């Protein structure tokens, strides 16, 4: 079919994943021997077609990650689907680029911590021990407008 | 606008003394003044177990309070929309109160370990003090006994721990400095 040939060629181009001659593209899967696939490559982004030499590519750094993280300011939250495909082992970069240099959203330790769009000043700030964090939880923020007097009682 | 600095400050503390997930909901609430409940829900694309306490923490933090933004349902019903009223005046009330609370607490820790005065019997595992020591001190016993176990006493709160509390204070002063400086910048107008 017209769509089946395009789907198979796109997967085959994805399976090949390398820029090679368009002539070899047809013989790799023995299906894209008609002009329909070549026109589909120029018309669809699944197969990259350009006037240059035979080459099909995908249609990469923590610096780009930070800019991409900054690219989602006051917007929806993105996933690392493009980040890891556009930069393999992008989860490691999050661990390496700590101190907010690469923020993430670790869903759990059973799904490779699927991250989300996040930017921060400190990010981790691990040096504050949980004892300070526990006493932060142990101290409960008090009730209503008596509190402005309460901090006045403490001298504020 | 100074109110943005208040919200910008809210990110700092909610990312300094809280986790990263504590700011995305903080972002979402402050993204829109009157935001529908489901709109925030679709943003995170996760369950309510990872969202509920975050807003409850913020409402307990008094920075933002979920307001009764009443909406009339189109099905001959009355179902309101959960839009949070960001309670900026109460934010400085709650957040600064803890800072004043912790700094005096760490001040208390400083003088507790400042000089070893109280004593202790390791055999009995009970602390003592100088006033107990003198009434327990004897001419023959140049040390302090422990009449409970009939054992000599040892000092407590050595000089090392005073440095630790001070180093806690120095970290406390440094790590809360961005929080307070962004907090005291709001003190000019109290908005
Ligand atoms: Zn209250
Ligand atoms: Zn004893």
């Amino acid at each position: 079919h017209d769509s089946s040939k395009l789907l198979w060629a796109t997967e085959y181009i994805q399976k090949k994943g390398k820029p090679v001659l368009v002539n070899e593209l047809l013989d790799y899967l023995s299906m894209k021997k008609d002009d329909k696939v070549i026109e589909l490559l120029k018309k669809l982004d699944r197969i990259e077609f350009d006037p240059k030499k035979g080459t099909f590519k995908y249609l990469h750094s923590p610096s780009e990650l930070l800019k991409l993280l900054r690219s989602q300011v006051t917007f929806k939250g993105i996933s690392c689907k493009d980040l890891k495909d556009g930069w393999p082992q992008c989860d490691e970069t999050i661990n390496q680029l700590e101190e907010d240099s690469k923020i993430l959203v670790l869903r759990t330790k059973k799904d490779k911590t699927p991250r989300y769009v996040w930017y921060n000043s400190g990010g981790n700030l691990k040096c504050i021990d949980e004892e300070f964090v526990k006493m932060w939880e142990n101290v409960q923020l008090p009730q209503f407008a008596e509190l402005p007097r309460k901090l006045q009682d403490l001298g504020l | 606008p100074i109110d943005d600095i208040v919200k910008n400050l809210l990110k700092f503390v909610v990312r300094g003394f809280y986790g990263g997930s504590f700011v995305l909901v903080l972002d979402a609430i402050l993204f829109h003044s009157v935001l529908a409940e489901d709109d925030l829900k679709q943003l995170l694309s996760i369950n309510k177990t990872e969202l509920g306490p975050l807003i409850a923490r913020l409402r307990s933090d008094r920075l933002i309070s979920i307001h009764k933004q009443r909406e009339y349902p189109p099905n001959s019903k009355s179902v309101e929309r959960v839009y949070y009223y960001v309670k900026y005046p109460h934010a400085i009330d709650a957040i600064k109160w803890k800072v004043h609370q912790v700094v005096q607490r760490l001040k208390d820790d400083l003088d507790k370990n400042s000089e070893p005065n109280g004593y202790m019997c390791p055999i009995c595992l009970t602390k003592y003090t100088q006033l107990e020591a003198v009434q327990l001190l004897n001419f023959d016993r140049t040390e302090f006994l422990c009449s409970l176990c009939d054992e000599p006493l040892v000092e407590d709160d050595s000089g090392k721990k005073n440095k630790e509390k001070q180093d806690k204070l120095n970290r406390l002063m440094d790590q809360i400095q961005p929080i307070i400086d962004s907090l005291k910048k709001i003190d000019d107008s109290r908005i």
